[PDB]
């Protein structure tokens, strides 16, 4: 079985963080943080790492009964599987599979169905994935909402992300913090089980993020998110499971209708990209362009510098 | 096998007092991802087991409060921080890192009260029985408590061994005593040959021991 | 949510086997390990083996091993516990009990822990012995008892098999006082007990007393009203 990547465009892709469409390419200098996403991890030969799971409408949803805080709008959701079984703790993994990977404050709805009657409601709530409360490997996550009366002990409830906020009080863009992973026990201990942290280890050569744009729903909120792979790599290796022949996997960006060839990338078997490059960059790529994997090259291999 | 040992086996409890069971295994419990292995149930009285606690520490869904795991590695406590008349029952733990699953030999829990002294009855067998030419001597020990109860059969003043069964009832719910009945055997042709039927109780209810007998006629 | 029944009684000889069911009600449990436990009268619980059902992926401890075997519906999650060659020691209480958490996920240690749904147990009981209804014989009240207050009286119910029995005392009316002590295994194999009730002395001459005894395995019902 010869491996391969989808023939699909940047803007027909999905991130693989959060549940919004692909935008663009975007390189730049990741040695000034930690690039640890646990989202979108997933080797070339279709091994899921982190809390990468298979499907993008289930990244930073939540599932569970609720119990209000008394005293605030605050309410404690004890997380059930996607399943609506019980939270188990003890799978080898940093979180339950979708598990938001960066520290923020995730905006969203909260919706309930009462079981006997039917009846439903839905509330504006938000998640702060950087705090204590924050403890999904502990099978809880606490959301502040707009009520401390309608939510129902008891009853299945959901959490729908839709973007990220920031207080506009403070310098703006100086949260979501995207490299910056929670503490998946609220700060009881360290994160277990993690996908690897990824840096480019050739001279030259910098990461390629998938990049999208979150939604803002208030104030000025850095709203840059990058993936290592779109979901459908992540989806596609996973099918398709095809042998690494190497270490590399050298990758050309082609537009499908000239035949031309506007830049080359190594796809890295343990699930990521690096270009030839120095410095920060927007890729302009013609929008039917996609990638094709051309060969399995060595680790010495130099890229074609990426203009 | 992992062997789990629970201490006391037997546990006597006042409501409204606290409560402790020890729980250790032969070697530890501790996974690599930080959890101790170890559940408690209990069996209450004619129904099924129910889980308690799971994981060394956690309870499980609709436990109460005053039921608390802890405990790591090869020794673990089951706290009940108020004993209360619907806990009675017996207390299992059970380690699930290894199979086979194995358990503890069980903690009875049961109510103390103060002694009441049993009230003893003594029943010739029948005479419909006897046609059937077999002879059964019944002693009754009514309402006491503790449980703890010594009952010799005397025969002529000849001390039987061997030839009695006993019987005990669960704790009484509204009293909290027990009741115990000792059955003599004997052979229609044995019972005839003899006079004196007797049943001495031992109990610490008694300053001094209970007989209770019949002149065979 | 989900319940696990089990099936009815089941009462062997020795050398045959038996098969006990635990069906999945009001929901599935067939992602979850099941736990097959028995309860023998003497001892406490014992793990004898399970399966997760979606996998058919069986585990036995080394007791039952070869002659134990669980099967299960993919479906729905309910098991069958298949007991063989089985003897005197294998009368017990038969319980299937399911994890707490699945032991399957989308994307030396057997399934999870916490078992937290249990079914009703399955008494099995194995002896040579043959179905037989009691004898009923009364337990007189002493005719010494006007001097207290309080007379005892009661009847023996001797040689039946299988368990259980029911006794009630003048077809239910009398409850107060009454203490049906669990029977005991003679040598014969067959069952015995007592049941007795405490009265006023005053009522002796007044009231009637009657044991109503059920054996129900047997279809016999026997009274015996007890005489001063």
């Amino acid at each position: 079985k010869p491996f391969s990547v989808p023939v699909l465009t940047v803007e027909e892709m999905t991130n693989s963080r959060f549940p919004i469409p692909l935008e663009k390419l975007f390189t730049g200098p990741s040695s000034a943080f930690v690039v640890q996403p646990q989202n979108g991890r997933c080797t070339t030969d279709g091994v899921l790492l982190g809390t990468t799971q298979l499907s993008p409408v289930n990244i930073c949803t939540f599932r569970g009964d609720v119990t209000h805080i008394t005293g605030s709008r605050n309410y404690t959701m004890n997380l059930a599987s996607q399943n609506w079984n019980d939270y188990d703790p003890t799978e080898e993994i940093p979180a339950p599979l979708g598990t938001p990977d960066f520290v923020g404050k995730i905006q969203g709805v909260l919706t309930q169905t009462t079981r006997t009657d039917g009846s439903t409601r839905g509330h504006k709530a938000t998640v702060y994935t950087g705090s204590a409360d924050f403890a999904p490997k502990l099978g809880r996550v606490q959301f502040e909402t707009d009520t401390d009366r309608d939510f129902e002990a008891n009853q299945n409830t959901k959490f729908t992300p839709v973007g990220v906020i920031q207080d506009g009080g403070t310098t703006h863009r100086n949260e979501p913090q995207q490299w910056v992973l929670p503490s998946y026990s609220g700060r009881n201990t360290h994160n277990v089980h993690l996908a690897p942290a990824v840096a480019p280890t050739f001279p030259g050569e910098q990461l390629l993020f998938f990049r999208s744009t979150m939604p803002g729903c208030s104030g000025y909120p850095n709203m840059d998110l990058d993936c290592l792979l779109p979901q459908e790599w992540v989806q596609y290796f996973y099918q398709e499971a095809a042998p690494a022949q190497s270490d590399v996997a050298l990758l050309r960006f082609v537009n499908p209708d000239t035949g031309r060839v506007l830049f080359e990338c190594k796809l890295h078997k343990s699930g990521y990209v690096t270009v030839a490059h120095t410095g920060q960059h927007d890729l302009v790529i013609p929008p039917n362009g996609y990638f094709r994997f051309d060969s399995w090259v060595n680790q010495f291999y130099t890229l074609a510098p990426m203009g | 096998d992992i062997v789990m040992t629970q201490s006391p086996l037997s546990l006597p409890v006042t409501p409204g007092e606290p409560a402790s069971i020890s729980c250790r295994s032969s070697q530890s419990l501790l996974h690599s991802n930080g959890y101790n292995y170890l559940d408690w149930y209990l069996q209450k009285p004619g129904q099924s087991p129910q889980l308690l606690i799971y994981l060394g520490s956690n309870r499980a869904s609709g436990v109460p409060d005053r039921f608390s795991g802890s405990g790591s590695g090869t020794d673990f406590t089951l706290k009940i921080s108020k004993v209360e008349a619907e806990d009675v029952g017996v207390y299992y733990c059970m380690q699930a890192l290894q199979t086979p699953r194995t358990f503890g030999q069980g903690t009875k829990v049961e109510i103390k009260r103060t002694a009441a002294a049993p009230s003893v009855f003594i029943f010739p067998p029948s005479d419909e029985q006897l046609k059937s030419g077999t002879a059964s001597v019944v002693c009754l020990l009514n309402n006491f408590y503790p449980r703890e109860a010594k009952v010799q059969w005397k025969v002529d003043n000849a001390l039987q061994s061997g030839n009695s069964q006993e019987s005990v009832t669960e704790q009484d719910s509204k009293d909290s005593t027990y009741s115990l009945s000792s059955t003599l055997t004997l052979s229609k042709a044995d019972y005839e040959k003899h006079k004196v039927y007797a049943c001495e109780v031992t109990h610490e209810g008694l300053s001094s021991p209970v007989t209770k007998s019949f002149n065979r006629g | 949510q989900v319940q696990l029944v089990q099936s009815g009684p089941e009462v062997k000889k020795p050398g045959s086997s038996v098969k006990v069911s635990c069906k999945a009600s009001g929901g599935t449990v067939s992602s979850y390990a099941i736990s097959w436990v028995r309860q023998a009268p003497g001892q406490g619980l014992e793990w004898m083996g399970g399966i997760i059902p979606i996998f058919d992926t069986t585990n036995y401890a080394q007791k039952f091993q070869g002659r134990v075997t669980i099967t299960a519906d993919e479906s729905t999650g309910t098991s069958d516990m298949e007991l063989s060659s089985l003897r005197s020691e294998d009368t017990a209480v038969y319980y299937c009990a399911r994890d707490r958490v699945p032991s399957y996920s989308p994307s030396a240690m057997w399934g999870k822990y916490g078992m937290d749904v249990w079914g009703q147990g399955t008494l099995v009981t194995v002896s040579s012995a043959s179905f037989k209804g009691p004898s009923v014989f009364p337990l007189a009240p002493s005719s010494k008892s006007t001097s207290g207050g309080t007379a005892a009286l009661g009847c023996l119910v001797k040689d039946y098999f299988p368990e259980p029995v029911t006794v009630s005392w003048n077809s239910g009316a009398l409850t107060s006082g009454v203490h049906t002590f669990p029977a005991v295994l003679q040598s014969s194999g067959l069952y015995s007990l007592s049941s007795v009730v405490t009265v006023p002395s005053s009522s002796l001459g007044t009231q009637t007393y009657i044991c109503n005894v059920n054996h129900k395995p047997s279809n016999t019902k026997v009274d015996k009203k007890v005489e001063p």
